[PDB]
């Protein structure tokens, strides 16, 4: 369900519209976090910081 | 040439995948009456797998309870099974939990109740769950206060009586008992167990035994090192605790049973022992365990 994805990583991202790496460690197992890191892309729009990362692209390019 | 499913239901949208099956809405077409399908394609099984699933169709039939999902049919064609379960709509527990915000130690207390009574109903019968989990916990329909359904029995193995033997390695890590994780014979107690975890899970939101490495969080369970930290524990009754604790016990002669902890007064007299306290901390973990499940399950697949 690609609805509940995106919605599953902003929940791990506390609501933000991207997610961070260290965010991706601390919620997941040492594997899939550097699997996501890289993976996901950069966050650019509204309210990106250094070292946003794109969530919603690395989903969407799935489901 | 045995096509009764074919003939008489027609299938609708996914309901819930499966390792192996597929969990499909029907509605038996002449009655009207909606149901839920779990099917197989046993085109290709391996002897094990068939008996496996026979295994499954033989527990489905046996388990008549409140709080179990009722086999309401079971048809074999030539390269599918299908067992029809009665419908239930209201989803997960642990998501309903989260979407209707609100949760005290008097609401785990009920659904807790529920599940044991469901559990104890399957030992009566000598059925062991062994896969007591979030993910098997369902809700009868969307009415606010809808009864708990234990579901999913493919892991469920049946015992005779008390006696205990090694049924194999199954179950999901971070609910695994430890006399299973040691190798022992085991039974009815790792249920037990696995309420535990659910218990402690209801009540803060998160896991009591946690660890990326998995050979550690087996010596953690193994060891039965979980903890009650501040904050969010300090306002959890005494004897909240105390039925965990029991659960929680690594001796599982020692244990509590299901009929023992529906005795326990936090369960027994939950009106005026548990507390009505709305757990806003719980419900927010909550919200993150539900989130690192589906996105844990979503991952791997893509991998
Ligand atoms: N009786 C039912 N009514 C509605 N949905 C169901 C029912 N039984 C199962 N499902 C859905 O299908 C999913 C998988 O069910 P389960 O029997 O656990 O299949 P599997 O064991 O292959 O995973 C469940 O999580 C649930 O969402
Ligand atoms: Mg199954």
């Amino acid at each position: 369900t690609a609805e509940q994805v995106i919605a599953s990583f902003r929940i791990l991202a506390s609501d933000k519209p991207y997610i961070l790496a260290e965010e991706l460690r601390r919620e997941l197992p040492p594997d899939q976090a550097q699997y996501c890191i890289k993976r996901m892309p950069a966050y650019s729009g509204p309210g990106s910081v250094p070292g946003a990362l794109d969530y919603a692209a690395f989903s969407s390019a799935l489901y | 040439t045995c096509t009764r499913f074919t003939e008489e239901y027609q299938l609708f949208e996914e309901l819930g995948k499966g390792a192996f099956s597929v969990v499909r809405r029907c509605v038996k077409v002449l009655a009207g009456q909606e149901y839920a399908a779990k099917i197989i394609n046993t085109k290709k099984l391996s002897a094990r797998d068939h008996q496996k699933l026979e295994r499954e169709a033989r527990i489905c039939r046996l388990l008549k309870h409140p709080n179990i999902v009722r086999l309401h049919d079971s048809i074999s064609e030539e390269g599918h099974h299908y067992l029809i379960f009665d419908l239930v709509t209201g989803g997960e527990l642990f998501e309903d939990i989260v979407a209707r915000e609100y949760y005290s130690e008097a609401d785990a207390s009920h659904c807790i109740q529920q599940i044991l009574e469901a559990v104890l109903h399957c030992h009566q019968m000598g059925v062991v769950h062994r896969d007591l989990k979030p993910e098997n916990l369902l809700l009868a329909s969307k009415l606010k206060g809808a009864a708990v359904k234990l579901a999913d029995f493919g892991l469920a193995i049946e015992v005779e009586g008390e006696q205990q033997a090694w049924f194999g390695f199954a179950g999901t890590p971070g609910y695994l008992s430890p006399e299973v994780l040691r190798k022992d014979p085991y039974g009815k107690p790792v249920d037990l167990w696995a309420c535990g975890v659910i218990l402690y899970i209801l009540l803060v939101g998160y896991p009591p035994f946690w660890d990326e490495d998995q050979h550690r969080l087996y010596q953690q369970i193994k060891a039965g090192a979980y903890d009650f930290p501040s904050p969010e524990w300090d306002t959890v009754t005494p004897e909240a605790k105390d039925l965990i604790n029991k659960m929680l016990t690594i001796n599982p002669s020692k244990r509590i049973t299901a009929a023992e902890a529906l005795k326990h007064p936090w369960i027994s007299h939950r009106s005026t022992v548990a507390s009505c306290m709305h757990r806003q901390e719980t419900v927010d973990c909550l919200k993150k365990f539900n989130a690192r499940r589906k996105l844990k399950g979503a991952i791997l697949a893509a991998m």
